[PDB]
């Protein structure tokens, strides 16, 4: 069966029609750094989602 | 059908949607009639109706219907009171191999047993066909009042 | 000194798409929307029937088809667009295949009680359409704003 | 492409209001 | 004297969206109907019915 074989899980109420589920990224850098310095590498974080029925 | 499925699709001789069906209770056998396969209506005594096995000639009125306290040797014998299904959509028997054309009439032959399709007027064949032992079952959508006796 | 006044404004009768009377009525789920969308107060067409499982497939009436049913005004399958509300695609339907109910019109007169029903290529009811049905109308003609209403009476094909 | 590339959606940062008007019928 | 009359349907899904939203469908439609009963016999008071004299 395809209940046994692979996860079940329980989060969605019994009204729902939709969903959405994000993952996220990370976006970044590091350098040897030396006293009395002002440039500094920046990072960030960016995501994206998809739907299901 | 058959293997690759955890249950058989179905059995004939009973309803397969619930919408709309007519049952009649007060009938009486006059021969071995098999689940499935049309009947006929020879007379009616006090009320109640005397049907038969389609024979030629004879205009069908409904299919029998399976009930698992009624009959208890998987056909209606001679002297049984049985349900008619008057009016609905059950699963009937055919002697055919390929599906008809959706909504056309099917014909009646034999002991009630669907022979082909391209009718002029009648029951009309509904979206089902599956395999039975060694042969196939067809869905019939019954209408009352389809069928009219010819005048003499 | 001042003199009250008091004011009055009725309802409409009718909505596309919506079931008309509590008469013996058959509406048919496990339907499919196979392609494009299906307005609700439209005719309907049955792609084809799946023999084991018992799913119908259907579509929008187009040239040269025999209609099955009318599309039934619903608040949870539904799905609101085109300022509208219309069935999408992949979606489950409620297709009516008997009992009356008010239907989209192009016509311009009042039909007769008990007569053929004719549907032009659209799906839409029009008095002079091409495409023949086998339902009578009932004898309802409204109009909700500027939307033309009429009801039918649907027989079981 | 992939739009979004962000954190946040339209949704999570909204507000329906309370108060709900309706059209009025007079009875006679 | 005379008998009035009407209903209104509604199914399963919507009764447990309407508990779960806070909105309820049963309430306006039973409301219309009354308001549809008030309307008609003010009708009725001030421009009659031919058929039933």
């Amino acid at each position: 069966s395809a209940l046994r074989v692979f996860p079940v899980t329980t989060e969605l109420s019994p009204t729902d029609k939709t969903f959405e589920y994000m993952t996220f990224d990370k976006v970044g850098t590091a350098q040897i750094i030396a006293d009395y310095t002002d440039d500094l590498p920046l990072v960030d974080a960016l995501g994206t989602s998809e739907f299901g029925k | 059908a058959y293997e690759n499925l955890m249950l058989r699709p179905a059995c004939p001789g009973n309803l397969s949607d619930t919408s709309t069906y007519n049952i009649d209770g007060a009938c009486v056998a006059q021969g071995d009639i098999e689940f499935g396969s049309a009947v006929q209506v020879v007379g009616i005594v006090d009320g109640v109706k005397v049907v038969t096995a389609l024979s030629d000639g004879g205009t069908p009125y409904g299919i029998a219907f399976r009930s698992q306290y009624e009959h208890l040797s998987g056909k209606i014998l001679d002297g049984e009171v049985c349900n008619v299904v008057s009016h609905g959509r059950v699963w009937a028997l055919t002697s055919l191999d390929e599906a008809p054309s959706l909504f056309s009439k099917l014909q009646f032959g034999s002991g009630g047993v669907v022979t082909g399709g391209s009718g002029y007027a009648g029951w009309t064949f509904a979206g089902g066909f599956v395999k039975h032992e060694d042969g196939y079952i067809i869905e019939v959508r019954v209408k009352q009042n389809a069928f009219i006796v010819p005048p003499p | 000194a001042q003199i009250n006044a008091s004011y009055q404004r009725d309802m409409a009768i009718a909505l596309p798409g919506m079931v008309a009377d509590t008469s013996k009525y058959n509406i048919d789920g496990a339907c499919v929307v196979n392609e494009g969308d299906v307005l609700v107060g439209a005719a309907v067409q049955v792609v084809q029937a799946q023999a084991v499982d018992g799913h119908k497939l259907v579509k929008a009436l187009t040239t040269g088809t025999t209609p099955y049913g009318v599309a039934i005004r619903s608040h949870w399958q539904t799905v609101n667009a085109q300022n509208q509300m219309i069935y999408e695609d992949g979606g489950a339907i409620n297709v009516m295949t008997s009992g009356r109910v008010w239907m989209l019109s192009k016509s311009t007169e009042a039909p007769t009680f008990g007569s053929a029903v004719k549907l032009d290529v659209d799906g839409q009811e029009k008095s002079d359409g091409t495409i023949e049905t086998t339902w009578t109308y009932a004898g309802g003609w409204t109009k909700y704003k500027d939307i033309q209403l009429v009801e039918v009476q649907l027989h079981q094909l | 492409a992939a739009a979004t590339m962000g954190i946040w959606t339209a949704q999570e940062l909204h507000r329906i209001k309370s108060q709900s008007y309706e059209e009025d019928y007079p009875v006679g | 004297v005379f008998r009035l009359g009407n209903a209104y349907l509604i199914s399963i899904d919507e009764i447990k969206a309407g508990q779960a939203t806070g909105r309820p469908l049963s309430t306006r439609k039973a409301s219309a109907c009354q308001l549809a009963h008030d309307q008609l016999v003010n009708r009725l008071v001030f421009k009659g019915s031919a058929p039933h004299k």
